[PDB]
C-alpha cells in the first residue's frame, strides 16, 4: 500500500509524495517474497523465512 | 453565517494545505476595519520597561 510522506511544489502549487513497490513486484503471491527485511546485524533477512 | 459559510468551505481547503498548517489550525475571526480605542499603560518612575 501507498503512503503519504510529505508534499513538494510543483508549479508553484502544492502536490505530495507516495512511494510503492513497482508494477511487477506486488501482482502474485509469488512476488510477495522479494521484499527483505533488515535484520539488526545488519545482513537481509527474506520474507518467506518467518511470513 | 457567513462565518459558518466561510469555515465550511475552510474545511474543505485544508486538507490540500501541507501536513504543519492542519496540525498548527488557522482561526476564523470577524474582520474589523477601525480601531475603537486603543488601551495602554505608561511607567510614570520610569523604572519598568516597555
Amino acid at each position: 500500500g501507498s503512503s503519504y510522506v510529505n508534499d513538494f511544489i510543483d508549479r508553484g502549487r502544492v502536490k505530495r509524495v507516495y512511494l510503492q513497490g513497482r508494477p511487477d513486484a506486488r501482482m502474485n503471491p509469488d512476488d510477495l517474497s522479494k521484499w527483505y527485511v533488515r535484520n539488526d546485524k545488519g545482513e537481509m533477512v527474506p520474507f518467506n523465512a518467518f511470513a | 453565517i457567513a462565518q459558518v459559510q466561510v469555515q465550511n468551505k475552510l474545511q474543505l481547503a485544508t486538507p490540500l494545505l501541507p501536513q504543519e498548517v492542519q496540525r498548527q489550525g488557522i482561526r476564523v475571526t470577524k474582520a474589523v476595519k477601525n480601531f475603537l480605542m486603543v488601551v495602554g499603560v505608561v511607567s510614570t518612575d520610569g523604572s519598568m520597561t516597555k
